[PDB]
Order: C-alpha cells, then sequence, then structure tokens
C-alpha cells in the first residue's frame, strides 16, 4: 500500500572549536524553508531549500521556535510506533556528513534531558508494551544489526570474522540474510549496550576531513510480534512489524579526499547506494502522492529494488504499507559550506517541492512605499467629500 | 618576442594540431624534419619566428606546443608520421586507459598523475619565453578527456600564472547529429569551468562546416582533415597580427578588449569569407565589399544559430592581403546601413578593424583556392544563446530519469554537482537576454527642468 | 597499453575460441608455428592486446581454456592451430558436468576452479594495464554455463575495476538441442544480469537464418557459425587494435550502450554479407552498410527489434570513409524510424570509425544494438522454466547435487524482474493516469 515519506531537517547549534574560533553562521530557517548563503560569495543570492519539516536548534535557551527534542520525536517517532503497533513497517534513515549532528538526532545525550529519537523510541515501545499485558496479550521483542561495505553485507554483533554474507530470497518473507544473529531484548538498556557492541565494530577509516568517518552503511532492525489469546486458542501470530534505524554514510567528493585505492572505492560505493536510495524513495513518495489523490492503480509502475542491496533489503520496508522519514543534519559553520549545500540537495530529494524566495521588506523602502501609500488614500478621502 | 604556447587535449585537440601545425610549418618556410633552408640560402633572417617555434643552436625549431592525451593511439600516429622529428619526444600521453565518455573519469580518478607532469613541461616552455602573451587552448565538448582534463587544467593554470589571457578553441556539440549518447552531460559539467576560467571562447559546430563544405567547395564528402584545415585558417588569421607586418596590428589584448563588454559574455562567434574552391575562384572578384558582405551571411556562420534571431554586440575584423583601409570603411559604412544587421544601442562605434600584408597560403592536397584577400570576422552576439538553450532541454530530458549517471558518480562526483552546473548554465542564459534587451526608453525615464 | 584475457569454456566455447583465434590471427599476420609473416607495419604495432612475446619472436595467445571432458581439448592441439596455445593453459578434469547445473557449478567445477584461477591470476599479473576479460560459452549446457558463471563470479571478486564482456550462445524456440535447456539458461542468467558489464546475446536460429537467406548455404554446419560470431567479436575491439578517425575503447560502449546497471543484453549484428555469385551486383558504400545493419534479418538474437524499442545501438565502421555520410545516415534511421527508437533519449547512436577494414573487403562494420525487444527471449525460457518446475520434471539430479528449491525460484525472480525494465520501456508514451 501507500509508503509517504517526510522529510525533516535540522541544524547543529556550534561546538567548543567552532565557539572558540570567530566562525559565523550562514544557515537561517523559516517556516517549512530554510535557506544558506555562500561566504566567498555575499554579492549574488542566498539558496533557499523547502522541506516537511525544518528544525532550528541553534539556540539552546530560546524560547520562541526552538525545535525541542521532545518535538521532534513528537513529530516523528510517536507516528511511526503507533503505524507500527497497527501492523505495518516503519524505517528511519540518518543521514548527513561529518561534524552535522547526525548521532545526536539519532542517540542524543545520557543525561536524558535532551533526548535522541532511539532510546525514545524504545521506552515508549516497552511502556506502552508492559502496559497492554492483559491476560491474553502476550509480546515478543528481538533485534539485529547489519552493516554493508562495498555491495557486501557482515554481522556487526556475531564477533565471527567479518566475512561477507549471503542475501536470499524467501518466496514469501522476501530478501534476507543468512546466518545473521537475532537476539531477544526485554528493556532499552539492553538494546543501547547491543548497539554500543556493534557500532565498536564498525569499518570507520581516517579521510582528509576526519580521523573516524563511517565508510558503511548500518541496520538496526527491531522484529516486533504480537501474539493475542482470543477465547479459544488464538495465540497464533495477528501481525509482525519492522522498525529499521538505518545510519547512511554520507556522500564526499574526490576533491575532498584525494586518496587512492580503498578510499575511492569506498566512496564510489556509497555514492552509487546514496543515489539509487535517492530513486527509490524519490519513485515511492509520486506513485504515493498520486494514488492518495488519484486511487486509480497506474498498473504498480516498477520501483528499482534490485540496483542496490540497501535498498533490495529494505525492500519490505520501503514499499508496501509503511511509513518513512529521513532526518539531515547541517553543521552550522561558514566553513562548511561544500558540505551544507551538498546535504540540503540530498534532501531536496524524496519530492522535490517548489520553495519560493525569501524575498521580504527593506526597512528605508518599506517605509517609504507605506507612508507614500497612506498620502494618497488620505487625499484620495479628502478629495473625495470636497475637502481637498 | 610575441610567444604564444598551444595546448591540445583530446583526439579532436591533436588533429586540429596536427593541420595547424602543418600550416604554420608551411608559412615560415619550415621543414617537416625542423630545419629551414631558406636561412642557409638567404644566409639569415627572422623567418625563425617566436610566436610558436623556438630556434636551437644547431639551427632546429621546436615548436611551443603541448599534445596531451589518455589514448596512445592517436600521438603515437604523430610519432610515426611525417612530423615525427618536429616535436619534442616529450607528448604527456599516459599509458592507461581513457576518460571513456565520463567527465568523472578524466577530471577526478585518471585526469590525475598526468596532470603533474603537464604543468611541468608547460612551465619548463614558459621559462624559455619573453613577453608570453597568453595560451591557445584546443578541446572538444562533449569528450571524457576534452572537457574534464580541460577543466583541471585550466583550473591550475589560472591558479598558477593568473593574469596571461587564455583563449579557447572548442567544437560545440551539434543540434541534430552526435557521436555520443552523453555529450550533453559533459558539456553541461564542462560550462561551468570554461565559464569562470577562459577569457574568451570561440566555438565551431560540426553541422556548419560541412554545410559549407558542401555548399562552397563542392565536396561531397568531406572529411575531418577539412575542417581541421578550416580551423587552422581561422587560428592562422587570428594569430597572424603579431608574426607579419600590416597597416593595423591587433595584438591578444585588444580582442579581449574590443569584443567583450562583460566578463561574463566572452562566448564570440567565428567566420571565415573567402571559402571557395578553385574552380569557382575564377568568375569572381573576391573584393572587399564581397567578403565582408558574406561574412554577415546567416549561411557562412560557424555555429548553427541566425544571427538574425539577436543582436550584435561587438565585431572584429582581421584582413589579411591586398587591402586598404578605405574598401574597408565603405564596407563597413555599408554594412551599417542594412536593417537586418541589428546592433545593441550601448555600442554605437561597433567595429574593430586590422590589417596584416601577410596572405594566406595554400596547403597541397588542400581544397581552398589561391586567393589575395581574406578576412576572418570575430562576432560577440546573442544569437549564441541558442545554441545553449538546446543543448540544455537534451540535458533535462535525460536527467528527469537519472541515465547515465551512475557511471558518473561511481568515478568520485554526487548528484547534486550537476544541479549545480544546470543552475550556473541558466544564469549565463539570463545574462545575454539582460544584455540584448534595448536601454529603457529614455534611459532616465524621462526629464526637462526649468531653462 | 590495454589487453584483454581470453577465457573459453566448455564445447560451444572452445570451438568459437579456436576459430576467433584464426580471425584475428591473419588481421595480425600470424604463423600457425607462431611467428609473423605479415606485410604492414601496423600489424605489429598493437600486438600486445590479445599476444604474449616468446623468445624466438613468437607470439602465443593470452587464451585460458576450460573442460570438465578432455576431449574436446584434444580437438583443439589436433587442429590447423592447435600449437599454437600455451600446453599450460589446458585446464581440464574428467568426469564432465553432463549437462547438470550443478554439477558444473557447485560438485565438479568447485574442484577446478582453484587452477583456472591461478592460471588467470599469473596470465593477468603479468599484463601493463589490463583492460578487463572476455568468456565464450552455452548456457544451455553443463560445464559451459556452470563454470563460467562461478569463474565470473570470481573474477569479479577480485577484479571489480575491469571489464567483463561475454558471448553467450543461449537456447532457441525450435532449435533445441537438450531436453533441460530451461533450467540451466534460468541458472546462469541468474549469474549474468549481477556480475557482467556487457553481455552479447547470439542463438542458433538467427545464424541458420542468415546463413540461408543471406549468405544462401546450402549446408551450413557450425564452422560458418563460429566464422560470423569471430567476425563481431573482432569488430567490438577492433578500436584497440588499430588507429582510426573516432576511436571507441570498449569503456566507451559500456559506458554510451547502458543506461542503468542492469540493462547490458545487447543483439550483435555484422555487415556487409553476399552470397557469392551476388558480390558483383552490389555496391559497397556507407548506404548500403548502414541499411543492411538496422534490418532485422541480420540480428544475431532471434529477436525483432520492430516489437520493441531501441534504448541504444553503437555502429563500429571499419574503412577509409567519411565521417559526414555516417552522422547522415544515423541521422536519417534515427529520424524515419521514430516509433523504434525511444523518446526521453536525445540521441541514441554511437559511432565510431577505423581507418584499416578486414583484410579483403574495402568497408566493414559492426552493430552493436540494446533493445527492450530481448525481453522476449527471457519470457520465453521462463515460460518453459515454469511448465517444468511445477512438475519437478528433472529436479532430482539437480537437488542430488546438494542444492535446494529455493533457489531455482530465486532465479525465476530475479529473471522476471529483469524483464520488467524491458517491458516498461517498451511502450510508446504515458500520458493517462
Ligand atoms: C573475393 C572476395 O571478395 O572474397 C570475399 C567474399 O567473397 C565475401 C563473400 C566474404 C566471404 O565470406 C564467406 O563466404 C563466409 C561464409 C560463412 C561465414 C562467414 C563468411 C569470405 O569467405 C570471407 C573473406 O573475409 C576475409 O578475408 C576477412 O579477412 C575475414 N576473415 C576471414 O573470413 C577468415 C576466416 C578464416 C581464416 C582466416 C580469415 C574477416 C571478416 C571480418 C572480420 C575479420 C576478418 C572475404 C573478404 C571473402 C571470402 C574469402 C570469400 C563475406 O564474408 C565476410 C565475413 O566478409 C560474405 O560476406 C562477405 C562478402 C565478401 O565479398
Ligand atoms: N572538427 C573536428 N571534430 C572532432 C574531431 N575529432 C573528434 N571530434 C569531435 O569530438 C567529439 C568527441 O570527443 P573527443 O574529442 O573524441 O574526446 P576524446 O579526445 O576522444 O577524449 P576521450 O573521450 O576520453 O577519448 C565528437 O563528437 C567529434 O565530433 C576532429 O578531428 N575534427
Ligand atoms: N539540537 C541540538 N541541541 C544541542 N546539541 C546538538 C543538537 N543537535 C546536535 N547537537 C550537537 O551535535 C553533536 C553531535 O554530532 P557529532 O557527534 O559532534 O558529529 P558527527 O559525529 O560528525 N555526526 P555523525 O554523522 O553522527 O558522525 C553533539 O555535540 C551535540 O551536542
Ligand atoms: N555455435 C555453436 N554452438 C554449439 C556448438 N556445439 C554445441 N552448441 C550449442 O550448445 C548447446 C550444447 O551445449 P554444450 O556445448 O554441450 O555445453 P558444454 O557441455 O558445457 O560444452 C546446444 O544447444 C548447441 O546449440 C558449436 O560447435 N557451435
Ligand atoms: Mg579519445
Amino acid at each position: 500500500a501507500g509508503a509517504s515519506v517526510k522529510v525533516a531537517v535540522r541544524v547543529r547549534p556550534f561546538n567548543s572549536r567552532e565557539m572558540s574560533r570567530d566562525s559565523k553562521c550562514i544557515i537561517q530557517m523559516s517556516g517549512s524553508t530554510t535557506t544558506i548563503v555562500n561566504p566567498k560569495q555575499p554579492k549574488e543570492t542566498p539558496k533557499s531549500f523547502s522541506f516537511d519539516y525544518s528544525y532550528w536548534s541553534h539556540t539552546s535557551p530560546e524560547d520562541i521556535n526552538y525545535a525541542s527534542q521532545k518535538q521532534v520525536y513528537r513529530d516523528i517517532g510517536e507516528e511511526m510506533l503507533q503505524h507500527a503497533f497497527e501492523g505495518y513497517n516503519v524505517c528511519i534513515f540518518a543521514y548527513g556528513q561529518t561534524g552535522a549532528g547526525k548521532s545526536y538526532t539519532m542517540m542524543g545525550k545520557q543525561e536524558k534531558d535532551q533526548q535522541g529519537i532511539i532510546p525514545q523510541l524504545c521506552e515508549d515501545l516497552f511502556s506502552r508494551i508492559n502496559d497492554t499485558t492483559n491476560d491474553n496479550m502476550s509480546y515478543s521483542v528481538e533485534v539485529s544489526y547489519m552493516e554493508i561495505y562495498c555491495e557486501r553485507v557482515r554481522d556487526l554483533l556475531n564477533p565471527k570474522n567479518k566475512g561477507n554474507l549471503r542475501v536470499r530470497e524467501h518466496p514469501l518473507l522476501g530478501p534476507y540474510v543468512e546466518d545473521l544473529s537475532k537476539l531477544a531484548v526485554t528493556s532499552y538498556n539492553d538494546i543501547q549496550d547491543l548497539m554500543d557492541s556493534g557500532n565498536k565494530a564498525r569499518t570507520v577509516a581516517a579521510t582528509n576531513m576526519n580521523e573516524t568517518s563511517s565508510r558503511s552503511h548500518a541496520v538496526f532492525n527491531i522484529i516486533f510480534t504480537q501474539k493475542r489469546h482470543d477465547a479459544e486458542t488464538n495465540i497464533t501470530t495477528e501481525k509482525v512489524s519492522k522498525i529499521s534505524l538505518v545510519d547512511l554514510a554520507g556522500s564526499e567528493r574526490a576533491d575532498s579526499t584525494g586518496a587512492k585505492g580503498t578510499r575511492l572505492k569506498e566512496g564510489a560505493n556509497i555514492n552509487k547506494s546514496l543515489t539509487t536510495l535517492g530513486k527509490v524513495i524519490s519513485a515511492l513518495a509520486e506513485m504515493d502522492s498520486g494514488p492518495n489523490k488519484n486511487k486509480k492503480k497506474k498498473k504498480t509502475d516498477f520501483i528499482p529494488y534490485r540496483d542496490s542491496v540497501l535498498t533490495w533489503l529494505l525492500r519490505e520496508n520501503l514499499g508496501g504499507n509503511s511509513r518513512t522519514a529521513m532526518v539531515a543534519a547541517l553543521s552550522p559553520a561558514d566553513i562548511n559550506y561544500d558540505e551544507t549545500l551538498s546535504t540540503l540537495r540530498y534532501a531536496d530529494r524524496a519530492k522535490q517541492i517548489r520553495c519560493n524566495a525569501v524575498i521580504n521588506e527593506d526597512p528605508n523602502n518599506k517605509l517609504i512605499r507605506e507612508l507614500k501609500d497612506e498620502v494618497t488614500r488620505l487625499r484620495d478621502l479628502l478629495y473625495a467629500q470636497g475637502l481637498g | 618576442m610575441r610567444e604564444c604556447i598551444s595546448i591540445h587535449v583530446g583526439q579532436a585537440g591533436v588533429q586540429i594540431g596536427n593541420a595547424c601545425w602543418e600550416l604554420y610549418c608551411l608559412e615560415h618556410g619550415i621543414q617537416p624534419d625542423g630545419q629551414m633552408p631558406s636561412d642557409k640560402t638567404i644566409g639569415g633572417g627572422d623567418d625563425s619566428f617566436n610566436t610558436f617555434f623556438s630556434e636551437t643552436g644547431a639551427g632546429k625549431h621546436v615548436p611551443r606546443a603541448v599534445f596531451v592525451d589518455l589514448e596512445p593511439t592517436v600521438i603515437d600516429e604523430v610519432r610515426t608520421g611525417t612530423y615525427r622529428q618536429l616535436f619534442h619526444p616529450e607528448q604527456l600521453i599516459t599509458g592507461k586507459e581513457d576518460a571513456a565518455n565520463n567527465y568523472a573519469r578524466g577530471h577526478y580518478t585518471i585526469g590525475k598523475e598526468i596532470i603533474d607532469l603537464v604543468l611541468d613541461r608547460i612551465r619548463k616552455l614558459a621559462d624559455q619565453c619573453t613577453g608570453l602573451q597568453g595560451f591557445l587552448v584546443f578541446h572538444s565538448f562533449g569528450g571524457g578527456t576534452g572537457s574534464g582534463f580541460t577543466s583541471l587544467l585550466m583550473e591550475r593554470l589560472s591558479v598558477d600564472y593568473g593574469k596571461k589571457s587564455k583563449l579557447e578553441f572548442s567544437i560545440y556539440p551539434a543540434p541534430q547529429v552526435s557521436t555520443a549518447v552523453v555529450e550533453p552531460y559533459n558539456s553541461i559539467l564542462t560550462t561551468h569551468t570554461t565559464l569562470e576560467h577562459s577569457d574568451c571562447a570561440f566555438m565551431v559546430d560540426n553541422e556548419a562546416i560541412y554545410d559549407i563544405c558542401r555548399r562552397n567547395l563542392d565536396i561531397e564528402r568531406p572529411t575531418y582533415t577539412n575542417l581541421n584545415r578550416l580551423i587552422s585558417q581561422i587560428v592562422s588569421s587570428i594569430t597572424a597580427s603579431l608574426r607579419f607586418d600590416g597597416a593595423l596590428n591587433v595584438d591578444l589584448t585588444e580582442f579581449q578588449t574590443n569584443l567583450v563588454p562583460y566578463p561574463r559574455i566572452h562566448f564570440p562567434l567565428a567566420t571565415y569569407a573567402p571559402v571557395i574552391s578553385a574552380e569557382k575562384a575564377y568568375h569572381e572578384q573576391l573584393s572587399v565589399a564581397e567578403i565582408t558582405n558574406a561574412c554577415f551571411e546567416p549561411a557562412n556562420q560557424m555555429v548553427k544559430c541566425d544571427p538574425r534571431h539577436g543582436k550584435y554586440m561587438a565585431c572584429c575584423l582581421l584582413y589579411r592581403g591586398d587591402v586598404v583601409p578605405k574598401d574597408v570603411n565603405a564596407a563597413i559604412a555599408t554594412i551599417k546601413t542594412k536593417r537586418s544587421i541589428q546592433f545593441v544601442d550601448w555600442c554605437p562605434t561597433g567595429f574593430k578593424v586590422g590589417i596584416n600584408y601577410q596572405p594566406p597560403t595554400v596547403v597541397p592536397g588542400g581544397d581552398l583556392a589561391k586567393v589575395q584577400r581574406a578576412v576572418c570576422m570575430l562576432s560577440n552576439t546573442t544569437a549564441i544563446a541558442e545554441a545553449w538553450a538546446r543543448l540544455d532541454h537534451k540535458f533535462d530530458l535525460m536527467y528527469a530519469k537519472r541515465a547515465f549517471v551512475h557511471w558518473y558518480v561511481g568515478e568520485g562526483m554526487e548528484e547534486g554537482e550537476f544541479s549545480e552546473a544546470r543552475e550556473d548554465m541558466a544564469a549565463l542564459e539570463k545574462d545575454y537576454e539582460e544584455v540584448g534587451v534595448d536601454s529603457v526608453e529614455g534611459e532616465g525615464e524621462e526629464e526637462g527642468e526649468e531653462y | 597499453m590495454r589487453e584483454i584475457v581470453h577465457i573459453q569454456a566448455g564445447q560451444c566455447g572452445n570451438q568459437i575460441g579456436a576459430k576467433f583465434w584464426e580471425v584475428i590471427s591473419d588481421e595480425h599476420g600470424i604463423d600457425p608455428t607462431g611467428s609473423y609473416h605479415g606485410d604492414s607495419d601496423l600489424q605489429l604495432e598493437r600486438i600486445n592486446v590479445y599476444y604474449n612475446e616468446a623468445t624466438g619472436n613468437k607470439y602465443v595467445p593470452r587464451a585460458i581454456l576450460v573442460d570438465l571432458e578432455p576431449g574436446t581439448m584434444d580437438s583443439v592441439r589436433s587442429g590447423p592451430f592447435g600449437q599454437i596455445f600455451r600446453p599450460d593453459n589446458f585446464v581440464f578434469g574428467q568426469s564432465g558436468a553432463g549437462n547438470n547445473w550443478a554439477k558444473g557449478h557447485y560438485t565438479e567445477g568447485a574442484e577446478l576452479v582453484d587452477s583456472v584461477l591461478d592460471v588467470v591470476r599469473k596470465e593477468s599479473e603479468s599484463c601493463d594495464c589490463l583492460q578487463g576479460f572476455q568468456l565464450t560459452h552455452s548456457l544451455g549446457g553443463g560445464t559451459g554455463s556452470g563454470m563460467g558463471t562461478l569463474l565470473i563470479s570470481k573474477i569479479r571478486e577480485e577484479y571489480p575495476d575491469r571489464i567483463m564482456n561475454t558471448f553467450s550462445v543461449m537456447p532457441s524456440p525450435k532449435v533445441s538441442d537438450t531436453v533441460v535447456e530451461p533450467y540451466n539458461a534460468t541458472l546462469s542468467v541468474h549469474q549474468l544480469v549481477e556480475n557482467t558489464d556487457e553481455t552479447y546475446c547470439i542463438d542458433n536460429e538467427a545464424l541458420y537464418d542468415i546463413c540461408f537467406r543471406t549468405l544462401k548455404l546450402t549446408t551450413p554446419t557450425y564452422g560458418d557459425l563460429n566464422h560470423l560470431v569471430s567476425a563481431t567479436m573482432s569488430g567490438v575491439t577492433t578500436c584497440l587494435r588499430f588507429p582510426g578517425q573516432l576511436n571507441a575503447d570498449l569503456r566507451k560502449l559500456a559506458v554510451n550502450m547502458v543506461p542503468f546497471p542492469r540493462l547490458h543484453f545487447f543483439m550483435p549484428g555484422f555487415a556487409p554479407l553476399t552470397s557469392r555469385g551476388s558480390q558483383q551486383y552490389r555496391a559497397l558504400t556507407v548506404p548500403e552498410l548502414t541499411q543492411q545493419m538496422f534490418d532485422s534479418k541480420n540480428m544475431m538474437a532471434a529477436c525483432d527489434p520492430r516489437h520493441g524499442r531501441y534504448l541504444t545501438v553503437a555502429a563500429i565502421f571499419r574503412g577509409r570513409m567519411s565521417m559526414k555520410e555516417v552522422d547522415e545516415q544515423m541521422l536519417n534511421v534515427q529520424n524515419k524510424n521514430s516509433s523504434y527508437f525511444v523518446e526521453w533519449i536525445p540521441n541514441n547512436v554511437k559511432t565510431a570509425v577505423c581507418d584499416i577494414p578486414p583484410r579483403g573487403l574495402k568497408m566493414s562494420a559492426t552493430f552493436i544494438g540494446n533493445s527492450t525487444a530481448i525481453q522476449e527471449l527471457f519470457k520465453r525460457i521462463s515460460e518453459q522454466f515454469t511448465a517444468m518446475f511445477r512438475r519437478k520434471a528433472f529436479l532430482h539430479w539437480y537437488t542430488g547435487e546438494g542444492m535446494d528449491e529455493m533457489e531455482f525460484t530465486e532465479a525465476e525472480s530475479n529473471m522476471n524482474d529483469l524483464v520488467s525494465e524491458y517491458q516498461q520501456y517498451q511502450d510508446a508514451t504515458a500520458d493517462e493516469q
């Protein structure tokens, strides 16, 4: 069925190094629109983009138009959990380059006053499950964590040698990975501990940009099984749902990292996978909107799932009756301009919509025009009544 | 010492260079092996003109040219051909594969490890020079090497040398005929570099040259040799002003000063008037008025665009041979009275004129007749926008579905770059539409204070 | 220096390879003993594309011959050019696959793949700059399909950034020589679609049609079919070995032809083709070659292009000819037959020109089409496949070699997906909602 996507773009208020320097902001947000200005070419114009959600987390102690963490969670996570508990699949992609702030939005700090998406998701999941454990109901939750590196799948939790797992297609259950360990969990603490254990196993390498840059996509999948004993023997599994928490490696230019050999191969494969994911997401949203409004069934079109392993494994979550939302982090310095604009260009995908320019009033010209109009109106009123 | 350094990139560049260097060797009396018997027979002279050739102690003349390519084939054809002993053995040809009609392959992946050698040899050639005037870069839009590697080379040259002029001769893709399915991507990608880093770009179209060959020279089945020879004649006409004496000499800086109103409008068209066969050279006078009129005929343009759909912003006429100023003045006056040729109101003067005494030479085995007079016209106009707009449409028709894109991303690009280039192109097109507009009626709206 | 490694597996692959090494060793003047006795100086300029040099001014090809049955190897050694090959490259075993894909892939071929990869690695490490690989094999067979797909997978694992061509002879509707052709073809296409940059589609019925109707041979044999195949394989790579006005490497063909990664199945063709006595009645010009190239009766894949739309086409001309004629002819072919060319590609005709033609001709041309009509081929196999899989006609011969029934389902689903994209680009508009 329909799988309408959402696009949210966040900003990350300055860090200690950027506070120490005299760097300036370049990103401004208003309504559903974001705008960025080239520091090296301040004379031409700003570039403007528009999304479903623009989150201005730049001023932490701000009271007006501050993108609070609970606001983001209410926007995406609560809706996706509610969709999951109805018996459907949901997915969350995390996109962004180094220094953007992806990890904060995905995980957040451990002070628990400003949490990220994932701990809130897990806590609400377990709270709901423990809430509705009546005599007839039973719930099971298990977790898997894998990575995709150069179009090869690897297991992050299993301590075996990092060999390439084989991808199969069960006729009814769709694509899957052989020998991928599936572990049951009983609280969000176990989920986060397993996340730490697997994150220690990621393939991270040093580039010309940062000493620790992700080189491989990662997927944390939560399988949620519901079993209800209606009056007889109906414990037979009513529904099984999937929560996908996917961490994308960011795109890159060979100019930024001119290293040859492994780095070029990794960059090329990452860019190919990201382009295919953009294409499949855009194709999925269009037919969506189309039907939702045209209710027609223009055959089933053809969504290119097979042009990459990443989209192939996520076929069940991306398509069908599902929900989707990609969150993008945009650093705030004037030095990372070449980063930030590119991120917006990737966020412009998934139902690229008209942005409109951000023209506003010039104070002097505004006052002159308004005063001239007022003079004209008052003069017309005087002349109409014979008082001029 | 009005010295120029020529750079030839890609197959089209190397072949045009073969034609150009044949013409230069024949103009100056240089043999294919580098010796000049004219000085030996006479006893000495200035015939070793330093614009193109550098003289060693032994009397050999080595050209000031740099050939670059990623295929060994095109330049191995030169290393074992007629002119094998003319060029310096160092020819800068990467013993690897080619850019494969891929901008990314020639700019990011394989353009490295050959760029350093190229700039080192260019530095060596520039150190030998006194009073270097500029660079002449020959390449082709739509190719992998000729687009990407030319982009990288131009960027590095603009970083290093800075103030020296960099003129560019390039083969724009034609409207209808093409030799590759991915021409528009490469052309739209390299426009973003040729706009910023060049000083004046001359564009030529193969459909136009085929039409000229069919109609004028009566050649039913031309090959690339004829087109390269015509382009060689044009470049020789451009550069003649700093090799031979004349009544009015026009250097390479006067070019840019007179033909480029604003920095982003440096895309003039080029035409050559007395393109005629030997048989039809008779039954014709070939006076100054005839050739000047023929320069303005739309059929003779070398890019498939109609000047009648735009406005002329600048013209530069370079005459060769038995030409005198009064006929040039009469021809310009006659052209100024025609209503089909429109000039922008903000350029009352319009014309630059240069005259050179040396008549054009005939290449044995060629197809152009021997003539006493010739003119090369260069016209900065607004019709060129049409030639871009078509290409833009083609680009859109492929980028809506992201066809052929994964080849580019696999070689070190990202998707957004494409969009960026396209946006730049629109801006450039918009600029043309803003400069051809007539000045607002009584530009200071209106006026008329007391007395 | 661009250099390509040649691999040939199975009976069909070995026969086509032997004929190919005679056509390429008669254009580059090579004595069957291995010495050079040519005339032109350009024959030796690029000899290293296919040949290694041996001490006595001899030349040995890079061919690697594979087979699970020794007999075919003997037929190659006891032949006109048997002594040209290196003895160490005759990698083979015994107890052939017996037209079982499972034996070729899992049981028997797994034992010999290590030796074949050793030879391939030795041959590739000596190359100055490896351009890619070629493989000649048959999909409807045993050792051919299975061993070829296994070797392709291993090589792509080891050499990811190199071209992998493939000249495959697939099953045909009426001329069928094995009863289990559908299973082998399906499981081979499941592997080729993932791990290959270019695949060329050949089938014996199209070649027989060419022999009967164009060449007018009364009693064609396999030699003539291999002759036509060898002609097209030589035509594809002409620009690596000779100069020209406008070159076209293999990578240029790959870039210009395939729009998306999974659509790399091509229809090859050759021109001119005349029947002896008719030779004096036909003038050889570029229009004649263009007319014969695009004729549906000349294709080598038995897929009518008029039932679909050309995503792309490539034309490699050989001979001294005018570029204006080539450009105008390709433009005219595009403009007149506007219904048979896709609309979202502005110009879908690659053109390349090489100066030196074949030995006994003045001009020649090779045609590589990429069209949606190829879907029909796969669809046919799929039909036969299901017609045998619903009842498990011969399935125990495959599951007895360590296979499972799910793999057949994966292969069938992958072929059906592949047919989808083609069927899609095949229509001639999409307006209604
Ligand atoms: C008197 C004359 O014109 O001889 C021609 C000839 O008559 C024709 C009929 C040839 C002849 O081809 C055939 O009769 C034939 C039969 C079965 C299968 C394939 C071909 C010819 O055999 C083919 C042969 O081709 C060559 O010589 C090329 O070098 C060719 N090499 C081989 O065929 C070859 C085969 C085995 C051993 C050594 C060389 C070649 C073609 C393409 C690419 C590379 C090489 C040529 C010109 C001719 C004959 C001899 C009659 C034709 O074939 C080709 C491929 O050119 C048939 O269509 C052309 C038209 C030619 O006119
Ligand atoms: N006028 C003219 N145009 C040419 C000539 N040779 C090639 N071209 C044009 O160049 C375009 C193709 O780009 P190329 O110059 O071949 O690019 P390249 O130098 O081969 O670089 P690679 O693609 O990496 O091999 C074609 O569309 C031709 O029309 C020539 O000799 N004269
Ligand atoms: N809304 C916010 N409020 C406060 N701090 C924030 C906010 N969003 C992001 N941050 C900061 O962003 C940082 C998280 O990104 P950080 O880990 O520094 O970069 P990164 O590791 O390059 N991002 P990633 O892609 O996950 O690797 C932390 O310092 C957070 O404090
Ligand atoms: N062109 C050609 N095709 C052949 C030849 N021999 C067999 N074939 C085809 O290949 C199929 C048989 O496959 P086979 O060669 O036995 O595969 P192998 O057992 O792996 O070598 C048949 O359907 C034939 O159409 C040949 O000599 N030439
Ligand atoms: Mg080339």
